[PDB]
């Protein structure tokens, strides 16, 4: 029965080790992402949460019919 | 926020041009021909400085 239907314990053991590593990495990545989102939303210095401002390319820098703009 | 500096009333004195608008309009073309140099200097000063206090002379 053991020869025909199953494997040794080392296979399940090391598959479990691989599964555990994947899951623990995913967990720490999730926590880190939550912290990064908190900081990027509070500070606005990150690539995320960039709210539009006015394009400076719309300003007209030509003499404006009076000297003081 | 800081004090605004202003010229004294002495530095704002000048010999005025006390002729009316009809006289000025009758002379305007020759006046623009003859007095072009200081007028253009003043307008360039005025439009580069953006401050009337910097173009009194
Ligand atoms: C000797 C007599 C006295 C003792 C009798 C012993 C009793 C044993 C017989 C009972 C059958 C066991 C039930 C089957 C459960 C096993 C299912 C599965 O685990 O088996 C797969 C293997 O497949 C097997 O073939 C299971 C198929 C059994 C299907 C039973 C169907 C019987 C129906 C009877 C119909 C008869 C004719 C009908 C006429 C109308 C495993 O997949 P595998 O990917 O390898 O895993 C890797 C393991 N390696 C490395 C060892 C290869």
């Amino acid at each position: 029965i053991a020869r025909t239907f199953y494997d040794g314990p080392e296979k399940n053991y090391e598959k479990t080790m691989a599964i555990l590593q994947i899951e623990a990495e995913k967990a720490e990545l999730r926590l880190k992402e939550l912290e990064v989102r908190r900081l990027m939303r509070a500070r606005g210095d990150g690539p995320w949460y960039q709210y539009p401002t006015i394009d400076k390319a719309l300003i007209d820098h030509s003499p404006k019919t009076t000297p003081d703009n | 926020p800081g004090i605004v500096e202003l010229p004294t009333l002495e530095d704002l004195k000048v010999q005025e041009v006390k002729v009316s608008s009809s006289v000025l309009k009758a002379a305007a073309h020759h006046y623009g021909a003859q007095c072009d140099k200081p007028n253009k200097e003043f307008m360039l000063c005025r439009w580069e400085e953006k401050d009337p206090r910097r173009c009194l002379e």
